[PDB]
Parts: structure tokens; C-alpha cells; sequence
């Protein structure tokens, strides 16, 4: 509920970037979110559900300006040695976060991941919610996908994914969402 | 009565039952933030904004 007090008109010219510590309500949701993330540091009750639902509420924070667009927490909370549920959540917030945010930089990350990573349904939920939320939008494209992106997509659909059908069943996937019954607009 | 005899002090009743459990949960917000700020700035710390 208090990621569903969504209030996107605050910042008006610039204010991102400590400058009110911004304010009001806002820093009151911040503080209980901060509390309840320490908690369940500390407590843990039950898969860090809270800690699921408290990354979601800091994205639609971020998805609002008031936390600045920085994944590096939620790239903190992608990491190895956490619960799933978390790191699927974080994985969730990250897609989005490359979807709107241009980050070319972490969705390269996010495909080196998508190769290298022992847990297959990481793989299985990165693809399909990758595909369910896309950057990179067919006949959209201002981030460049015809570089190189093409290039490693095409590998990933070939090389490393002879691991299992279904991560290339989502690369199938990938390809169909971004330019899919088509030459890219590369040559 | 004011020389002679006496009388008994009980002097707390403070039963005031919202208000009761308004200090309780207060107390009990207090400790969560208390614990929060330790563990803050003992342990590895990453933040929202930059250096808070």
C-alpha cells in the first residue's frame, strides 16, 4: 500500500539528488521501509517476503524520482548467495529498470548472468519477464540494438544455452518481442 | 482529620486504555529504530542517496 502511494509529481525541476532529503510523506514511507528492510536483516520471517515487497515499493520509488534511477542496490540484491524469491524480485526491478532507464551497461550484465549462473529458474524468470517487459522495443529502437546486441543475442540463441531447451526457448522469445520476423535493420 | 488520623497512597491508576496501548506501540517503533540505526551504522552499509 505504501508502494501504492505512488506520487510521481514532486520533483518538479531537479529535485532527485538529496536536495530536500526530500520531502515530506515521502521520507516517512522511506523510514518505514528502512525499518522493515533492517528487520527482516535481522529477524528474517519467512523467504524475506517483506524484503520482496520493500524492493518493489524502491523501484516504484525510483519509477517516481524520488530515489534516484540507481540499480545498484537491486544489483545488490541480484546477487548469488540470497534466497531466490529476493534475487527474482530484484531481477523483476532490474528488467524495468533497463526497460526505461537506457542502461546499456547492466543489461549486458544481465545477459553475462543469463550465460553464468548455477540456478536455471533465475534463467527461466529473467527471460520470461524480460520478454513480458521489454527494453528495446521492435521498430522503437533508440538504444541500438543493431550494434552489437543482435550479434550476442544470435551467440545466446546458438552458444551457451545447449544447457537446457527452455533458456533458448526464451531466446526464441527475445528474438520474436525484439525484431522478430525480419533482418534487424542491420545490412 | 489533618492531625489525627491517617490515610493510604496508592497514586498510580493510569489506566487509560488507547492511551495504554498508545505508548506501548510507540515504545515498541522506538526499539525498531533504535536497533535500525545501530545495526546502520555498525555493519556493511549501502544507501538510497549518496553518503547518508
Amino acid at each position: 500500500a505504501l508502494a501504492n502511494s505512488v506520487t510521481p509529481a514532486v520533483s518538479v525541476n531537479n529535485e532527485v539528488r538529496t536536495l530536500d532529503n526530500l520531502n515530506p510523506d515521502v521520507r516517512l514511507i522511506l523510514e518505514e521501509i528502512t525499518r522493515f528492510l533492517n528487520m527482516e536483516k535481522l529477524l528474517p520471517s519467512y523467504r524475506h517476503t517483506i524484503t520482496v515487497s520493500c524492493l518493489r515499493a524502491i523501484r516504484v520509488l525510483q519509477k517516481n524520482g524520488h530515489v534516484p534511477s540507481d540499480p545498484a542496490l537491486f544489483k545488490s540484491y541480484a546477487e548469488y548467495g540470497h534466497f531466490v524469491d529476493i534475487r527474482i524480485a530484484a531481477l523483476e526491478a532490474v528488467v524495468d529498470y533497463t526497460k526505461v532507464d537506457r542502461s546499456y551497461e547492466e543489461l549486458q550484465w544481465l545477459l553475462n548472468m543469463i550465460q553464468n549462473d548455477p540456478v536455471p529458474y533465475v534463467r527461466h524468470k529473467i527471460l520470461n519477464m524480460l520478454t513480458k517487459n521489454p527494453p528495446f522495443t521492435k521498430n522503437m529502437e533508440s538504444p541500438l540494438c543493431n550494434e552489437a546486441l543482435v550479434d550476442q543475442l544470435w551467440k545466446l540463441m546458438n552458444s551457451g544455452t545447449s544447457h537446457d531447451w527452455r533458456l533458448r526457448c526464451g531466446a526464441v522469445d527475445l528474438y520474436f518481442t525484439l525484431f522478430g520476423l525480419s533482418r534487424p535493420s542491420c545490412l | 482529620x489533618x492531625x489525627x488520623x491517617x490515610x493510604x497512597x496508592x497514586x498510580x491508576x493510569x489506566x487509560x486504555y488507547q492511551v495504554l496501548r498508545e505508548k506501548a506501540a510507540s515504545q515498541r517503533r522506538d526499539v525498531e529504530r533504535a536497533l535500525t540505526r545501530f545495526m546502520a551504522k555498525t555493519g556493511e552499509t549501502q544507501s538510497l542517496f549518496k553518503d547518508d
